[PDB]
């Protein structure tokens, strides 16, 4: 008898759940596939921007107070300098900042002002001169760890006063009116508490940079929000949601009202009524058992301008410079999972690209082998933005480019299920796993649309209690044939596609089988 | 995690890459080594005869 | 015929419904096993830590102002001690505390300063020096049963005035300001009524302590809010959900915008709106029948900060000296009990734990056959606390760990159904129970996806008024075979599965049966 | 990281004979195992039924 | 000592299985892996560019 | 709880730990004594005899 | 808890031979014989039929 298994049901990878039970369309490993409503299709590559900042990078930030104006910010370590054109030039304080900055360097949009804190230096903004000065009206030896903003008061999280660091806020300002930096930080005259508040709880108040309207402030292992209400007392403060903290500094993002978190325990999305644990059963156990935790301040959370999507990066167990080799991407429109296994990042941003001089059939410079697309790239969607990935041995800025061909170099992707369903069928249509007789293999089906060729791995394990062994099935190449042939016995079977081409769209397969006994062991 | 279930001739076909896991156990260190070697010996019995 | 019982549908402990009747993914007894998405597997046992009170501790709380001022705090019997780093130094009142103390000690943090109260002297705050030393600026004979906060406030209930004890409120303070410790009692002037109010019920207003934004009170026998409205009157009162009060001082914990009750008759989940009683048809009747009683005030509440989960500490009638042998486990994220039989255990809470010394291979002195995994320890999730417990035997403070060795020493777990489903089957492929007929049971097999191997003990009942009577089937290693051959003839079988090994999770079992004739008595 | 640098598709050419040291830390052993694992794999495939 | 005599010029034929064992010491761990990394090297060069 | 169901020739396996429940009756301690009694003088005399 | 310290897993060796004495309370009779019950099956099962 066959068995049919149709992706495009939009399950997607979900390595929490017990292999043998998933659903046809889920995946249990594999890496830089993605799911969509056509099947099990391939994400493309990368290609090079005109930026390039020459310091060792770490941090990106895009400033353009009007069109045209695409200015890149570069903040790197004891050095910060900005990519404007074709020219790099330098904008740090006189005193460089001190070494190990890069890995801690927040900006932050006040009104049309660019604040930059580093934790081991005093905050800066970038004077009308052109130059990152350190803060205005605030006496030197104060420290925040992080610098936000909610409406006319610049925020400061963790304070240092002189003293030491006491894991709390001060809501200094007065009123910086727009365009302006702050007047004053006096928490004892015209703003009467300008700060010194504690918000007691067993963690520290990383971030609270997000505003729903009302700023939320995230304290490592609970929620609280904050409004402006005026009088004595300038702020209201409740707790909303205890038991869920934030990771790090760098992880959260809004999107259409709400905001994608990732927790210390779990990741989730809120809108302050209530909350919702997205990856509670796909997803959650994968993300912590592989994350080094060594490191757990070099994750941070993108959003893509152009899809609908959220990027995770995160370091793997088996990175050994602490950088980023992985990523968990999360569509909103229709919830699945994906995971990309790239090359070492540092940093990413998503901002404008300028335009390139016309290609014409006179100048081109390459074969009909070169690499390219028929548009030049900044023409594609001159409308919005793209991101830029900052690589560590790579020496200028990327993009993404639906071509797959990296710089020139080839992607690999790897498509794998464990324990497939191979049973009886319910009246209603729907294959079962059968977990008490032995099956044999005799052949298995392709749907796919891709045309060029693929390799097929078939594994065979006696019981539950066993581990995979793999067997070298053959090479498909769809426009010859979409069979393969192969005789197998066993408990239970698995498979596992690689390929590395341009396009490859899964749609489905079937799998002819017959019962062959009972299982022993 | 702990370990590919194994026999003297287990080959590279049994070797999973992800199992020695991070939180795995020290006790299942030595078994591990053991695997890479048996597999190793084979693979060169295998292709040098 | 056969007849496939699949775990992992979510159905847990379920020790008050008919065991007759419960669904398969549902056992009658057992402990240190729980329910997950993969099937019934075991917990994991207990490391050491680093702190070590040497006094009789019986309480400990948590205290850090800042990133890497780890404090724990030890609150035993006439002394108070403070752990930190590898040095305990005495912080307790010139004149020591009453004898008895440590079976009543309760902390809580006032916007930065800890205060403690025992009952059966007065009570203290931490003072800057950093001794705890009595209160301010209040009475010396005045008493408090508990010690709380809301807002600016400090609470304290069941107050004795020199006269007695009146089981009633005081609005203790005038407005404390932000770090520092109130002005004053006077219940006649400045803060008007600061106190002295009735709350008038049946029962003794045992703990008001958790706050959803309204701190709410609770009373035996009852629920109230209250509200901070301000003038003449400073607070309202308002009686929300009479009849269901609250067992201990200890029995009340926060999570999600909820807070979790263990009532005198019921455990429930609650928001002001409305109420809902968890536990009711599973685990309510178990819990008051298996609680001693004696010992009502030993229960305590403790929340899990890696994982979802809730902890009832309580005693059970086997318990001899009066500690807490047992503990049933709650998980919000998917609603299942768990039960854990454990050895008895004084006090726990959770915090953040300090670094250790790099583990080299130049320094290790043990042979593969060592405890220990790959990480060590503090380096797993330096992200999150982990639960501290002190055990009574035990010299030093432990902590939850994968592996499950205990300290060297081996975990049992059991798992047992009573009155297995064996009979027909629906013809939407549910089997049911047959209460009329003999049957004659052949073989059992198990799917299971952990290596090492089990015990396996088979009962047989001729009917429902007759008691269980236990074979032994023999030993089961998965490796070898999973199968198990027994030739038995009853009116209703049952399992019961016993296991001391690292790993062991059970994914589904089957059953082979005949029918035998007819049920006589 | 003080490893050899590895990625996932890596031959055992990428191996280097003498950098797990005696003073190195033992939380990077199991990525050495690991690093040998994906090693052999490669070269097996490649080579042997490739 | 448990660990195999060896040489940077050790071939795949030096180890012998079974050798890392439950009671020898964690300190030669090292040692073993490096064992291993010289082996499968040479090979990889002898039979393979 | 009350009592195991039990006879003459009962042994160690009909006994619930449990049943000798806290609320249980007083009435029904004599029972339970006996209960015990027969169950070890049958083990005796299997495993001496 | 004046009986001996008893656990789930105890072996006869536990038990002691006075501790049940004449003036103590009847409520914690059920914690004699239900440890009296425990001890009983555990030796059984360790060397009849195991």
């Amino acid at each position: 008898m066959e068995v049919t298994h149709k992706q495009f049901d939009l399950s997607g990878f979900l390595p929490d759940q017990a292999p043998d039970t998933l659903k046809s369309g889920a995946i249990s490993r594999g890496f830089n596939v993605k799911p969509t409503i056509l099947g099990w299709e391939k994400s493309g590559g990368f290609r090079e921007t005109n930026t390039a900042p020459t310091n060792e990078k770490d941090f990106i930030f895009f400033w353009s107070p009007a069109i045209g104006d695409n200015r890149w910010f570069s903040g790197g370590d004891k050095t910060v300098q900005q990519v404007e054109g074709n020219v790099v030039s330098d904008v740090s304080r006189t005193g460089g900042y001190t070494a190990g900055s890069g890995r801690r360097w927040n900006a932050v949009n006040f009104n049309g002002v660019l604040l930059m804190n580093n934790e081991l230096d005093s905050p800066q903004y970038l004077a009308a001169s052109g130059k990152l000065e350190d803060f205005p009206n605030l006496p030197s030896n104060v420290r925040f760890r992080t610098v936000a903003v909610y409406k006319n008061f610049i925020l400061g999280l963790g304070v240092n006063f002189g003293s030491g660091f006491l894991d709390d806020e001060i809501y200094w300002s007065h009123q910086a009116d727009p365009g302006t930096m702050p007047p004053n930080w006096d928490y004892a005259n015209a703003a009467s508490d300008s700060g010194r508040t504690p918000l007691p709880s067993e963690g520290y108040c990383v971030t609270s940079e997000e505003l729903g309207s009302m700023n939320i402030v995230y304290k490592s292992d609970s929620i609280w929000t904050m409004q402006l209400i005026g009088g004595q007392w300038i702020f209201r403060f409740e707790n909303k949601f205890p038991g869920q903290g934030i990771l790090n500094k760098k992880s959260v993002v809004s999107f259409e009202g709400k905001h994608f978190v990732v927790t210390q325990k779990d990741i989730i999305v809120h809108d302050g009524y209530q909350v919702r644990s997205v990856a509670d059963k796909r997803v959650r156990n994968f993300f912590f058992t592989d994350m080094n935790s060594d490191y757990f301040e070099r994750v941070f959370v993108v959003k893509d301008p152009r899809v609908a999507e959220v990027y995770v990066f995160y370091p793997s167990k088996n990175s050994v410079d602490g950088l980023c080799d992985r990523a968990l991407v999360w569509n909103w429109r229709d919830d699945v999972w994906s995971l990309l296994n790239l090359r070492p990042l540092k940093h990413a941003a998503y901002g404008y690209e300028i335009t390139g001089v016309s290609i014409t059939w006179d100048n081109f410079v390459g074969g009909w082998e070169s690499t390219g697309l028929w548009q030049a790239d900044e023409d594609v969607a001159k409308y919005a933005p793209v991101l830029h990935y900052s690589f560590r041995d790579v020496p200028k800025l990327l993009a993404p480019t639906p071509q797959a061909l990296f710089i020139d170099e080839e992607i690999e992707a790897v498509w794998e299920r464990e324990d497939i369903v191979i049973g009886s069928i319910s009246r209603d249509g729907v294959p079962y796993q059968d977990y008490e007789r032995n099956k044999s293999v005799s052949s298995i089906s392709f749907d796919v649309d891709t045309t060029e060729p693929f390799d097929v791995y078939i594994g065979y394990k006696g019981s539950l209690e066993d581990s995979v062994e793999w067997e070298f099935a053959g090479t498909v190449n769809p426009m010859e044939d979409k069979r393969l042939f192969c005789l197998l016995t066993a408990g239970l079977f698995s498979m596992r596609i690689i390929s590395k081409a341009q396009t490859f769209i899964l749609r489905s397969y079937k799998i002819t089988y017959e019962f062959a006994g009972e299982m022993w062991s | 995690m702990a370990l590919e279930t194994w026999d003297a001739n287990s080959t590279p076909a049994t070797l999973n890459t992800a199992w020695p896991e991070a939180t795995d156990p020290l006790n299942k260190g030595d078994d591990h080594i053991r695997l890479l070697k048996t597999v190793v010996v084979n693979f060169w019995n295998k292709v040098f005869d």
